[PDB]
């Protein structure tokens, strides 16, 4: 109802037939019709980074992200995303989020193997947590333009880190490469992520440009959309620079599904505790322990529990999820059942959350709650 | 060799089944049955055979074609139960495997009658008394196929055969029950073929392999000729009904699975040598009956073999079918097609 | 709809009962009825070669090619073939085609075995290419009088060369005959080729006569029907000798199905390339690679693809040829499918060919394309 991609490289193959290797003199070749003002909008994805600081300026995936930037039918939903990005790119608060995920821009064989079997299992769980999360935003009431490609990027990024865990554990066990490029070529097959705008950054440290199909720029965008608004920056008392970067911030936080009351501060650190005043308020702390139970009790229970909660029917969770599996016993097949044993205390806490925001479920899939 | 260790347990059983075999009707006896005018003449003419004094103590006026086929089938069933009681070891297993194929038909009949809201006692009769399995009348409750299976079918010997049948999960009608029953009989024939391949000794092994091959091939051709009725069936959803045994599976069930019209089935069977003599002529069922009786006749030339039990069972069933057809033609005054019995002896 | 042969040697057994061993005084015995002018037409097959240069003049297969020359019902289609042959036998261009297929008319054990296992496998493929080609000319729109016996002759000729490959490979491996006559007697069983006229040649080098049920005279007839007409030889500017041998040439090239625009120059040589001006024009070069894909992915895909192309439905080839075969895996039967993965570039090139000519498919079955 909100997203429909394709993989037809033969419908518009004239843009990829000749050896076009120049960012300049490509807008005339990208017109190709009697439409001019809307063919420049698909060129706006690569145009601020089309000259400054890039190698060879036309990599073979930079055209398919610009060809399949389908603005031909609809020119409203992508323009709203383009009016919001580069309006979000003004405060240092987005920029300090784009510096935490980055740098500056014998018995010892049993230990080093276990450090990389832990890496292959954490990233194998977290990749599965985004596959059952791209079918929660398939349910009615959600949206798919911002929710789908944001978490399709992360599921590709966890599939590569999980592959590097046990390829490294194999080459260390069989000793005490070309396999990482074979799996990198394999995960680009099949579908591909929807096009989001470019998120250029210009400041006193230079003029930077990130990609938003990188798993580290996605991971810093959702950390920006976390915290609630304050008493400042949205009142008309301060018309200075705030209302064009705060209403652009809240129109993405609502676009996931998070109301401006919802706080959602991250957790990962090297410290013991986080703080005192930004703590979850024991109604969602009881509820976050119920969602973690649904992630780690079955591979298929998070989607029909959110579906049962959008209808306001979050008290029938113990009965709508029960199903029966067989068991060979000493008396025969018995057909016992598996139910999520949600207690009444955390079944009540799922009621006071009206619907889980998509931003809350994506912090949960990254281990930030 | 085969005559060395066989008789130790099976020599008495083999001799008694050959003695049962010597009472099969030959051609002259069927002609003498054909020449009867009324039905009491048919009773008196059957009295001078191995059957005789079987319709004694019935009546002289309550004699009906249905009563004659009931008693002629009950004599068969009592003889089979005697031979099954006198056996042990592998022969007892083999005869239980003969029983299971009628148990499958009783399952399908009881479910189908339960759909149409018929009586328990109406479906309990005409329900083939050899495949009994005590918890059979409990199949008339709880229409949903799961609520049959998780309650009563797991404790039956038909439990390992529903490994495919849980694909559709709704209430049943007349085509779903037949899809179920075909999957049952497929898994059943392959279980019994892998049973014969590993335990039965060799001269009985080859005879049972070719008889099971013909059973699988007949049911494959019947499913291919009945599946082109008013429905849409994926060749993936039809090739799970044709058994992986027989002389037309390695490649000829493939063209049966991919076929639309009657000419597609004719072109599918055109390369198997024993077949493609069948579809260009009349009653297509009589060719299967004639070829089954010729194979069962060829099974009585091996002496130290328990293929004799299966061959005699099928021959005596064909004999009961022939006497029922002759009795119908006598009682209804329809003597034009009375000579369409199938007699090989 | 165009051909119906038989094998009844008892219906007209009076012509083969007595020991008739003379070509002369056989036309009176071949009359056998009140028909005279049409019984001479069946005698015209062996009559120009009935006296000059032959051994024993009545071999036992030369009567069955003359008895089953069935002109009794129809006397039009064979007469049109007889008006065309010996009108084709006038130019040197047919005669120079009938001189290219003719002459003038330890570790060394592993090498010599591999030269004859290559001979048994090339001729075993090319025999199969004519069996699925005699059911393409069974489709509606084709014809069977000239197409069937021309390529039934070649499939017998490849079955003998394939037999000589592995009989020779057996007698060389078991050392370091009567088997070739056992397979020659076997391939004359069952059906037999339809009767084509005799193709006599008279020139300054002598008076020759070939057979047209020899695989080498068939192979030189289709090399003659290949090239297109030129600006000369069909214009009324040259009424000298051309229009009776050029319109006879084009009425056979159309009888296969080849329009006079179609060029089809052969390929086999001892050189690197062929020429510059007779090259295929990249619409059929892309299409010939699509037919070679259909010959060498399955044994049954060339006939339903030509059948799909005569209807103008040559864009649904990827879907009308897909079927599923089982596969024992570690999880059970899976029933995967096999499809001809024709790309969109060569699926378009099969559209611009309206229908494949039978002459194009027979060069393909001989490796000349």
């Amino acid at each position: 109802a909100s997203v429909s991609e394709g993989v037809l490289r033969k419908k518009y193959t004239k843009f990829f037939q000749e050896n076009i290797k120049t960012h300049l003199d490509l807008k005339q070749a990208l017109l190709k019709e009697e439409k001019p003002e809307t063919a420049l909008l698909a060129y706006s994805l690569v145009s601020p980074s089309g000259y400054r600081g890039e190698p060879l300026t036309e990599r073979k995936i930079l055209e398919v992200v610009s060809l399949l930037d389908e603005v031909k039918v609809d020119g409203d939903t992508y323009q709203q995303l383009k009016n919001t990005f580069d309006s979000i790119s003004k405060d240092p608060r987005m920029q300090v989020s784009l510096e935490n995920q980055y740098p500056g821009k014998g018995v010892g064989l049993l230990v080093a193997t276990g450090r990389e079997l832990h890496k292959a299992s954490v990233n194998g769980d977290a990749e599965a947590y985004h596959h059952q999360l791209e079918q929660i935003s398939q349910l009615p009431g959600r949206d798919q333009r911002l929710s789908m490609p944001m978490q399709q990027t992360l599921a590709i990024g966890h599939a590569m880190l999980s592959a590097e865990g046990a390829v490294g554990a194999t080459l260390g066990m069989a000793t005490g490469y070309g396999l990482n490029n074979e799996v990198q070529d394999q995960l680009k097959q099949g579908p591909m992520s929807g096009v989001l705008p470019r998120l250029e950054i210009s400041n006193v440290k230079g003029d930077f440009t990130f990609s938003m199909q990188e798993p580290a720029a996605v991971r810093a965008l959702m950390a920006y959309l976390g915290p609630k608004e304050d008493t400042s920056m949205s009142s008309p008392q301060a018309p200075k620079e705030a209302q064009e970067m705060e209403a652009a911030r809240l129109t993405l936080k609502q676009m996931l599904g998070s109301s401006p009351n919802e706080h959602l501060v991250p957790d990962v650190d090297s410290l013991l505790k986080l703080s005192d005043e930004d703590m979850p308020s024991q109604t969602e702390s009881t509820a976050n322990g119920a969602f973690k139970k649904l992630l780690s009790e079955d591979w298929d229970w998070l989607m029909p529990a959110v579906r049962a909660m959008d209808k306001g029917e979050a008290g029938k969770i113990n009965e709508k999820l029960t199903y029966k599996l067989p068991l060979d016993a000493a008396n025969g097949r018995v057909y016992l059942d598996k139910s999520p044993n949600l207690s009444d205390a955390q079944l009540d806490a799922l009621d006071k959350l009206g619907s889980p925001s998509q931003l809350r479920l994506m912090y949960l899939a990254e281990g930030w709650i | 060799m085969e005559g060395v260790y066989f008789n130790i347990d099976n020599g008495f059983i083999e001799g008694v089944v050959r003695g049962y075999r010597n009472g099969l009707l030959s051609n002259n006896q069927y002609i003498n049955l054909t020449q009867c005018d009324t039905l009491e003449d048919l009773k008196l003419q059957l009295s001078s055979t191995d059957y005789g004094n079987f319709l004694s103590s019935v009546s002289s006026e309550s004699l009906t074609t249905s009563l004659i086929q009931e008693y002629a089938s009950s004599k068969l069933y009592h003889e089979f139960n005697y031979i099954r009681d006198q056996s042990s070891g592998s022969t007892r297993k083999f005869m239980d495997y003969i029983t299971y194929g009628y148990m499958i038909d009783n399952v399908a009949l009881m479910i189908t009658g339960t759909i149409h809201d018929r009586d328990k006692g109406e479906i309990l009769q005409r329900c083939h008394p050899l495949g009994w399995f005590d918890t059979l009348p409990t199949l008339s409750v709880a229409t949903d196929l799961e609520s049959l299976y998780e309650t009563v079918l797991v404790d039956t010997p038909l439990a390992p055969y529903f490994k495919n049948c849980f694909d559709t999960a709704e209430e049943l009608d007349d085509m779903n029950i037949e899809i179920i029953r075909n999957k049952l009989y497929k898994a059943y024939l392959e279980d019994f073929y892998n049973f014969v391949t590993e335990e039965i000794p060799e001269p009985a092994k080859e005879c049972m392999q070719t008889l099971l091959g013909f059973e699988a091939d007949r049911r494959s051709i019947n499913i291919a000729l009945n599946s082109l009725q008013s429905s849409d069936i994926d060749p993936d959803l039809k090739s799970d009904l044709l058994p992986n045994i027989g002389k037309l599976y390695p490649l000829a069930t493939f063209h049966l699975a991919q076929a639309q019209d009657f000419e597609g089935v004719r072109a599918a069977l055109a390369n198997v040598y024993e077949y493609r003599g069948f579809l260009e002529t009349g009653n297509l069922e009589d060719h299967f009956y004639q070829l089954e009786m010729e194979l069962c006749r060829d099974a009585f030339t091996q002496q130290f073999a328990i293929s004799t039990v299966w061959a005699w069972m099928k021959s005596k069933e064909q004999e009961v079918r022939n006497i029922t057809w002759i009795a119908e033609c006598i009682a209804q005054n329809q003597r034009e097609r009375i000579n369409n019995y199938i007699s090989v002896y």
